[PDB]
């Protein structure tokens, strides 16, 4: 039950930790990585953001995904 | 009780940034 002022902020946050800490090089690797293997009109798409959506979670470093925890709390619980 | 909603908005903003790369 959000005030979406807080939702566009912690929003705007996951992205610039997730740029800094290398998540976003990884993630495109991974794509690249993948299409290269499968062919671009061979694949499915969502066939595809599906598939790597459990590797993408398990990826984020525990010292993010505390921070992240932390706001996600205070907002749920004002 | 809020506990399994704080994992589905940080879990929703994830899948959310794997799209933010994957449309460019």
């Amino acid at each position: 039950t959000l005030r979406s002022q807080d939702k566009a902020a912690l929003k705007e946050l996951l992205h610039t930790r997730l740029v800094e800490c290398g998540w976003h090089k990884d993630i495109k690797e991974m794509i690249r990585n993948i299409i290269m293997e499968r062919g671009v009109d061979n694949i499915n798409r969502d066939q595809l953001a599906a598939q790597i959506v459990p590797q993408a979670r398990a990826l984020v470093p525990e010292v993010v995904k505390n921070e992240m925890m932390l706001r996600v709390h205070a907002a749920l619980d004002k | 009780s809020l506990d399994e909603a704080a994992n589905y908005l940080y879990q929703s903003l994830l899948d959310d940034a794997v799209v933010g790369i994957f449309n460019e």
